[PDB]
């Protein structure tokens, strides 16, 4: 083959640091593609399924910037 | 005159130093050490090399995933046009959720890359702080870095999570911009009523005035006595030579009393300290527990009072 | 001279070994969570 | 209503006093600090009776500095070595007037040529090795070029006179920059010159010292081992330049206007 | 009183006026010539405002307030009631300030020492002499001054900031203020440091220069040095006095627009 | 500012009428779009902030100009 | 040449330090990664909140439970 | 035409690892411009909706009509 | 016709390797400056809309036109 | 001169195994775009 | 003087090269560009 | 034994590593379970 002699890798790179480098990478990716998949429509703690379970507002706008500060905690704002 | 000590007028070389040993079992340091003519004029002519572990790396990672959602959504707020990016830099920025969304995660454009950078943000400087305890802890000295650091921390978080949470929205939080953030700080003292009259702003810019005062005093008693051996102050704690003498004799016949040449860095560090602690109390009060400040000034007996001679007429009363 | 990290050729064999493993896991890991979401929420 | 009062006492108010008496508690802390050196102080009486008196706050128990490489222990506030020598007469009679060196100023240890009695050893680097040296006992320093190398150069000495020639550099090896040039005098012996106390010109190829006259650099102290410098030693050479600067014409202590 | 060591360094000498009439200490003071102008000027100012406080409506500390001129007064003399007694107190003030650098040049000259620590000094006199000198004769009064009040100067310094909409954006205040900040982060760096190197962890020996280099090489990649530290710390605070000045002078006599009409000169560059 | 206030009918005014914490709602936003508004106030009339207001408490009608 | 002219490409690593160059490929791919998926996500073929092959939010604002409670 | 004779000497002054590595970032860095420059002009080709528009073909399927429909 | 002959001495007094890469560096700064210089211009070739506007092309596709009238119902 | 240390010997094993490897890279890359291109053709 | 180390046989085989690569690079290039004008052409 | 760990203690180590993680892993599943049965979320 062509990859035969892949495993001398390791003796010119440390195994501690790229450990060390891996682990970090995949908490932190993990972490940011939670939090990216949360702020779409893909959503699944606020999406209303299977039932809404918290008492929302009644009337909720699309929320502008020009707004004041809720006087209620509200997630139901679509 | 006589020289002034301000330049190195001759340098010299030596091979570059790896530093002090480190604990068995640790990382090496990576890096080849480089030289700087124009750094070595008026410093230490060193570059590198630098260690990098564990907490460092995490740090660093969260750090750039941070800077580039920054980036790249100022970037998007021109259409992409780098040339605009570079024109109109100064105003460009992003911006917190629109505050009816109370503490909830809004969509992506409308204020959830503003909540990504904040939380990438502050996992950086905790895996930051956790660094510089340990590669201070690891060298067998005390830890009084971490615990200033601490504080400066505690500050960020203040104006960004704990107040924000504190009233309800993430849209009081500051923007990531220059006059973005400018803009912030006007419009926080409009809101709450005038904060020269918050008594801990008062204090912490008395604390910033003195900040400067104490270092300029400090900067140039010890560029007085350098002829004396002042600079080396650890000699100088260990073992008081005539520099040391000098420099507490000067400040004792001038105001009346001195400290010594340890004890100076005792008042440096508490005046960097107070400044960011009475930051803290400011901040955590207002809009929280206080609403106008003009107006608890004026319940308080603080405010001055100018002589009138006309009379306004509210419209709203009419 | 040239840049080294003291592993032998049979170190390194060791490691590269557990590394292919434990990486391959990981990766079947991933893969049955992906089947799990696309059977409740597809999102293409 | 625009200013109604609903209650006069707050949080803010409570916070503030708070504050006030965490201030007003670190000065009393770094007030005792400061008193680890030179106390307790001298208060001369009524008619001339002299006590020792530590001031307000009082001045904190002893600690220790375990100096390295078996260097001794440091107690601080602890006991003081004797002073030398020095010989003074008052101006006018009473506890706050100032004094007047008895013989020759510039040889008289006295105003700004005073020195303190450290320990007679080298200072240390990380390893043991003493810190500062010559260039040829440091043999892997070396002057950068684009930088006037001074060996070579004349001292003239601040009334245009030479004083000599300037034959070695001093360098510092835990930080690695010049501390001192030597020079060989009128008299053929060798002295010291501190880096901050010479302005050197390239072209001129001159190492002007503003502080003494050229016949001064006869009278500089010396080493005893020139292959190093102990806390002692550095002490002396340096306060002898500093007497120069009161004492080197009659007429540098004489009132500007 | 004197320290265990003070003795051998009260010499006679070093003087600038007087001669060796006022050479004595008071205490641990030192006096001199200008050590009674300070203490006299000092004296005077004080009992001046207290005077002011008196015939103003209330003793009550954070009210008290003296004003300046008004601005139909010119760069002439106003009455005593309606400004002269600002002005005489902003003469004793000048008159307090420069003796005290004064008297530091001459304590330095007797110690043998190099005059950093006044010359540091005169950049704080420089910009008090701008807000009450400098600015005032560029624009044509002395009533554009603050007034003497804590609390009172306060309404000045927010009114004149309001009178170009929005100060934040005017360049030399961006500059200075970059300077305060490095400079409270670079002297918690500095005690920090010191503190921890003579002070290490429990049962250990006090560590060294090399030390220091390494601490900070390890965490950031470079280290300035004992001695340049020093320097970095003059050289910090110096330059947030100097471009304070700066941006006042700017304010009023060479700009009259809002400040961030100002940076208007560079997205209109042709360049972009 | 032009669409919420010189068309619309938006409540300009933004601080409190006590010193402690009571009913007022309003943000750093709501004040961001007031202070945009007295911005073109004071272009469209080559004036200040103070020749309308004191700074001190731009809220007070009695330390206010006519 | 034209056949020839790439002869001795493999001596490349005599001048090229391969850890440096590994590490910095490495790092580089990563950061071209999240860049390119970030710049396509903000533009119309964004592909989380197309709304395709169904809308959730939508979905669940309409179910019978929901729907149920909104009417009281 | 024989004025550039000595040109592959040019390697005995100017050194070939340096040169290298500018001319990779150089590169790198011009490549990420280029694209960032055309995509932000009337060139642009990630949202000129051609040959699609997604998000509007996202809005008019026959399921989202027919929630929206009965939400409304 | 003779004032330039020593001419070629001038790289026994300028470094041949600095003024190289000064060279090479300040060039390449000039092209990128006047490409943004002309961009910003009325000579602007990447937005003037010729040959044609491609996202005015893309707004009118009958495809994009069919889908955006079955919304307005 | 500025060298790595490695022989030829150990260049020309260490351009084997990267060639080989770039290669395979790119074949991935090919392979996501066609599917891409399938699923929602961008020009 | 500044010097690099290498001889000027070294320099030759480093021009070759660099030469054959910097041709195929612009080659690539020209290909490019070639298919964008047939795609969308901005002239 | 760049951690001066031998081999026996490295192997004492892991066993009680992991049954420790398996604990923890465990009292994990038994919160989720709770928590479905109380308040379902998907
Ligand atoms: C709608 C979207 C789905 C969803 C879709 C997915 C998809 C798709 C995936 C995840 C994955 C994960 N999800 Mg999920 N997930 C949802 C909701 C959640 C919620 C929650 C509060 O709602 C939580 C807390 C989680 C948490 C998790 C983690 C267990 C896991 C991420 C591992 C990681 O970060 O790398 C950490 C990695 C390392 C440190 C390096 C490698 C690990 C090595 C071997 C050592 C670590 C120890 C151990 C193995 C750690 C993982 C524990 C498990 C045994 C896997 N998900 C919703 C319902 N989730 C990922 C996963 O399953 O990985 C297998 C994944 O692919
Ligand atoms: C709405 C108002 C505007 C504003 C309007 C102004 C105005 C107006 C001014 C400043 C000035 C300053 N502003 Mg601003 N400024 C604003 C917001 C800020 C903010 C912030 C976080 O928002 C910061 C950080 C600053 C910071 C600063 C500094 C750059 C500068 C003050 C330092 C100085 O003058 O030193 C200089 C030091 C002195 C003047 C001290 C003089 C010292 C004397 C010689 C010694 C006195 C000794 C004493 C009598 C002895 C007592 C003895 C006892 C025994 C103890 N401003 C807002 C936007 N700002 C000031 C300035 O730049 O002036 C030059 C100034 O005039
Ligand atoms: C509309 C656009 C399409 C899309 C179009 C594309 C296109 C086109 C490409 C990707 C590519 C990637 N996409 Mg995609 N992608 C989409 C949505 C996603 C989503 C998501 C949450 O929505 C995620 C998490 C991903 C994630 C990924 C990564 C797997 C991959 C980038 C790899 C990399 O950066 O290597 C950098 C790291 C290195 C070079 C180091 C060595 C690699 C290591 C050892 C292994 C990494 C993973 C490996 C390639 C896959 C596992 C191995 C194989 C199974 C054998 N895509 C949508 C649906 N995506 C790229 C790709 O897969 O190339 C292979 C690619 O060309
Ligand atoms: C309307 C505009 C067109 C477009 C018009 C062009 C034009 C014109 C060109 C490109 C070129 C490129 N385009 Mg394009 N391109 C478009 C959209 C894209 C999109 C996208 C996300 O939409 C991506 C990711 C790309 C990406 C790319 C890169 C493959 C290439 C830039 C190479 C480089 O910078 O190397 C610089 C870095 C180095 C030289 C470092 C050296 C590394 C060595 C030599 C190996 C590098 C491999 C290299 C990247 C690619 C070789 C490909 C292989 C033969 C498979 N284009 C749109 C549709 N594109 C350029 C190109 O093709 O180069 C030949 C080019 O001239
Ligand atoms: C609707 C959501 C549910 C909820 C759903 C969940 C779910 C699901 C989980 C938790 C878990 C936890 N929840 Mg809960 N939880 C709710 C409300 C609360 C409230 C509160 C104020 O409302 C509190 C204080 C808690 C607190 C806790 C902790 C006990 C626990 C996280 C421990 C941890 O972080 O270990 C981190 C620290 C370590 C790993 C250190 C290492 C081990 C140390 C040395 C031993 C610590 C012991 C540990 C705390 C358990 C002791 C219990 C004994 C075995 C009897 N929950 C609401 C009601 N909660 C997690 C849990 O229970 O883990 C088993 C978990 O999976
Ligand atoms: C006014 C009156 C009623 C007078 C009557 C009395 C009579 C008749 C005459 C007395 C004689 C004279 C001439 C007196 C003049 C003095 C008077 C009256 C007033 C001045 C007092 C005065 C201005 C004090 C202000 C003190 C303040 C607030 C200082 C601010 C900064 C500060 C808090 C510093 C604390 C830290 C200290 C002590 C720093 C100094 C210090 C520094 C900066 C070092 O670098 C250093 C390096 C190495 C060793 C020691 C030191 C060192 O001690
Ligand atoms: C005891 O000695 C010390 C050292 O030497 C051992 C240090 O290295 C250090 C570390 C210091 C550094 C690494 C330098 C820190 C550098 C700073 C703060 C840079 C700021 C300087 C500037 C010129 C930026 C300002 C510029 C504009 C506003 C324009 C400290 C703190 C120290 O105390
Ligand atoms: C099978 C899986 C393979 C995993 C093998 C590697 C073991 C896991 C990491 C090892 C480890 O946890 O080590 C620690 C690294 O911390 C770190 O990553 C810390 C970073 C871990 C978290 C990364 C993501 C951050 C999480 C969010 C922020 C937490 C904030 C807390 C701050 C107070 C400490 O590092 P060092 O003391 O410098 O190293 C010395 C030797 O251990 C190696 O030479
Ligand atoms: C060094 C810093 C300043 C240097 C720049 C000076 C350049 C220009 C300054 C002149 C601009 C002054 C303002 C003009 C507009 C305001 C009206 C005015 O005052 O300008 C003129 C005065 O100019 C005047 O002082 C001119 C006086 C200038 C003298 C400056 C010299 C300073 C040295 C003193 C050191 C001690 C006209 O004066 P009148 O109206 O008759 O005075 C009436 C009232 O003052 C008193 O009843
Ligand atoms: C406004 C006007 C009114 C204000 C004041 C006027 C009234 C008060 C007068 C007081 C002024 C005192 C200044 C004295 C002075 O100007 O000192 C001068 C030098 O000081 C010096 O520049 C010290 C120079 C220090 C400069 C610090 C700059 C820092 C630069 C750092 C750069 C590096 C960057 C960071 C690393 C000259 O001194 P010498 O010749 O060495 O003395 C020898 C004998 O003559 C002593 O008798
Ligand atoms: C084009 O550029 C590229 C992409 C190539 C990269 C270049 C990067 C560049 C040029 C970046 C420029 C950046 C600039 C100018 C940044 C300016 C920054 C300033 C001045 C910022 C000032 C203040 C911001 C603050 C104080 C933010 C504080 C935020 C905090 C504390 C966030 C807290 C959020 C948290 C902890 C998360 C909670 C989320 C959750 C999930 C728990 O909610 C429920
Ligand atoms: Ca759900
Ligand atoms: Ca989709
Ligand atoms: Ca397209
Ligand atoms: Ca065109
Ligand atoms: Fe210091
Ligand atoms: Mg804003």
């Amino acid at each position: 083959d062509n990859f035969t002699g892949t495993y001398k890798m390791w003796m010119f790179i440390d195994p501690r640091r790229a450990l060390l480098f891996i682990a970090s990478f995949q908490i932190l990716l993990g972490i940011l593609i939670h939090m990216i998949v949360l702020g779409s429509d893909l959503n699944w703690h606020s999406d209303g399924i299977p039932k809404f379970y918290f008492p929302n507002a009644a009337e909720a706008s699309a929320p502008i910037d020009m707004s004041p500060i809720p006087s209620a905690r509200n997630f139901k704002f679509d | 005159p006589e020289y002034q000590n301000i330049f190195n007028k001759v340098q010299v070389r030596e091979p570059a130093y790896p530093g002090v040993e480190l604990p068995k079992g640790s990382l090496p340091r990576v890096g080849k050490p480089i030289f700087s003519y124009w750094l070595g004029k008026i410093g230490d002519a060193q570059i590198g090399p630098l260690y990098l572990g564990g907490w460092g790396i995490a740090s660093l990672i969260s750090g750039f995933i941070a800077l580039e959602v920054i980036g790249l959504n100022m970037l998007a707020s021109v259409g992409w046009d780098p040339r605009l990016f570079l024109k109109e830099f100064f105003w460009l920025g992003l911006e917190p959720p629109p505050p009816a969304y109370g503490l909830s995660i809004p969509p992506l454009a409308e204020g959830g890359w503003w909540l990504i950078a904040g939380l990438f943000l502050t996992m950086s400087l905790l895996l930051w702080w956790v660094r510089v305890y340990k590669r201070a802890k690891d060298l067998g000295m005390g830890t009084h870095l971490s615990w200033a650091f601490a504080v400066a921390i505690l500050f960020f978080l203040t104006l960004g999570f704990i107040r924000p949470v504190l009233m309800g929205s993430w849209g009081e939080a500051p923007p990531f911009g220059i006059f973005p953030h400018l803009d912030w700080t006007a419009a926080i003292s409009i809101r709450y009523g005038n904060f020269y009259y918050n008594p801990f702003h008062g204090l912490s810019i008395a604390f910033m005035y003195g900040s400067a005062v104490l270092f300029a005093m400090h900067g140039g008693t010890i560029l007085a006595v350098s002829r004396y051996g002042g600079d080396r102050e650890i000699d100088q704690i260990t073992d008081r030579g005539t520099a040391a003498e000098r420099a507490m004799l000067f400040w004792r016949w001038c105001m009346g009393f001195n400290a010594s040449m340890e004890s100076i860095h005792r008042w440096a560090w508490w005046f960097a300290v107070f400044c960011i602690i009475n930051s803290i109390l400011g901040i955590i009060l207002t809009g929280t527990v206080v609403d106008n400040w003009y107006l608890w000034a004026v319940k308080h007996g603080v405010a001055p009072s100018y002589p009138s001679e006309l009379t306004i007429d509210n419209p709203y009363l009419t | 001279e040239k840049s080294t990290t003291g592993l032998t050729e049979a170190e390194s064999k060791e490691f590269h070994g557990i590394f292919m493993a434990s990486m391959t896991l990981w990766f079947g890991l991933v893969v049955l969570a992906h089947i799990l979401s696309w059977l409740y929420r597809p999102w293409l | 209503e625009f200013g109604y009062i609903t209650q006069y006492f707050d949080l803010a108010q409570v916070t503030l006093w708070a504050f006030w008496l965490s201030l007003l508690s670190v000065i009393f802390f770094n007030r005792r600090e400061d008193k680890r050196e030179g106390y307790p102080q001298e208060a001369v009486q009524i008619f001339g009776k002299t006590i020792l008196t530590e001031g307000f706050p009082f001045m904190p128990a002893p600690k220790t500095f375990k100096l390295p490489h078996n260097g001794g222990d440091v107690v601080k506030p602890g006991p003081e070595r004797p002073q030398y020598d020095f010989k003074l007469e008052q101006v006018d009679r009473f506890a706050g007037a100032a004094y007047r060196p008895v013989g020759n100023p510039m040889l008289a240890g006295v105003g700004p040529g005073a020195y303190a009695v450290r320990a007679n050893k080298p200072d240390l680097t990380n390893a043991g090795d003493p810190r500062i040296v010559p260039m040829r006992v440091a043999k892997h320093f070396a002057v950068v070029d684009k930088d006037p190398d001074p060996r070579g150069m004349t001292v003239i000495g601040a009334d245009g006179q030479v004083g000599g020639k300037v034959t070695e550099i001093w360098v510092d090896r835990a930080e690695p920059q010049v501390r001192y040039l030597e020079l060989e005098a009128g008299n053929k012996k060798k002295v010291l010159v501190p880096i901050a106390l010479c302005v050197i010109k390239g072209q001129k190829r001159e190492v002007k010292v503003r502080s003494i006259n050229g016949i001064h650099f006869n009278d500089v102290p010396t080493l005893s081992n020139y292959d190093q410098i102990t806390l002692a030693e550095e002490d002396k050479v340096s306060a002898y330049y500093g007497a120069g600067t009161l004492y080197a014409t009659p007429n540098r202590a004489e009132s500007v206007l | 009183a004197l320290l265990n060591f003070e003795k051998k360094y009260r010499v006679r000498g070093g003087t600038l006026v007087g001669g060796d009439l006022f050479d004595f200490w008071v205490g641990p003071f030192y006096v001199g010539f200008f050590g009674v102008s300070a203490v006299f000027f000092a004296t005077l100012g004080t009992m001046l405002i207290l005077f002011g406080a008196a015939i103003g409506p209330t003793l009550n500390i954070w009210q008290i307030s003296i004003a300046p001129p008004d601005l139909s007064v010119g760069l002439g003399f106003a009455p005593i009631r309606e400004g002269g007694l600002w002005q005489v107190i902003t003469i004793c003030a000048v008159g307090a300030f420069v003796s005290w650098a004064l008297r530091q040049v001459e304590i330095a000259r007797k110690l043998g020492m190099g005059l950093h620590v006044p010359f540091a000094f005169s950049f704080a006199i420089l910009a008090y002499l701008t807000l009450v000198f400098f600015r005032p004769v560029l624009l044509g009064a002395w009533g554009h001054a603050f007034p003497y009040g804590l609390f009172s100067h306060l309404d000045w310094v927010s009114n004149v900031g309001y009178q170009t909409l929005h100060f934040h954006y005017n360049p030399a205040h961006m500059l200075a203020i970059s300077f305060f900040f490095i400079n409270t982060l670079a002297l918690a760096m500095h005690g920090s440091l010191i503190l921890s190197v003579v002070n290490p962890q429990k049962g250990e020996e006090v560590k060294t220069a090399e030390h220091e280099n390494t601490v900070f090489r390890d965490i950031v990649g470079y280290s300035i040095g004992a001695l340049a530290i020093h320097r970095l710390g003059l050289f910090l605070a110096i330059n947030a006095a100097f471009w304070s000045a700066v941006c006042m002078i700017l304010t009023g006599p060479f700009w009259t627009r809002g400040w961030p009409e100002w940076w208007m000169w560079w997205p209109n560059l042709p360049i972009w | 500012p032009f669409t919420p206030f010189l068309l619309g009918e938006n409540e300009i005014r933004v601080s409190g009428n006590t010193d402690l914490r009571n009913t007022n709602r309003k943000s750093i936003k709501q004040a961001e779009w007031t202070f945009a508004l007295m911005t073109h106030f004071s272009e469209a009339l080559g004036v200040n902030c103070t020749y309308c207001h004191n700074s001190r408490a731009f809220m007070d009608w009695n330390q206010s100009t006519p | 040449m034209n056949a020839k002219s790439f002869d001795g490409m493999h001596k490349l690593w005599m001048i090229m330090n391969p850890v440096s160059t590994l590490w910095a490929i490495f790092i580089f791919q990563i950061f071209l990664g999240l860049l390119i998926h970030m710049v396509v996500l903000s533009s119309d073929l964004n592909w989380h909140d197309d709304q395709i092959p169904v809308g959730y939010q939508l979905q669940g604002e309409t179910l019978p439970v929901n729907l149920e409670m909104k009417a009281a």
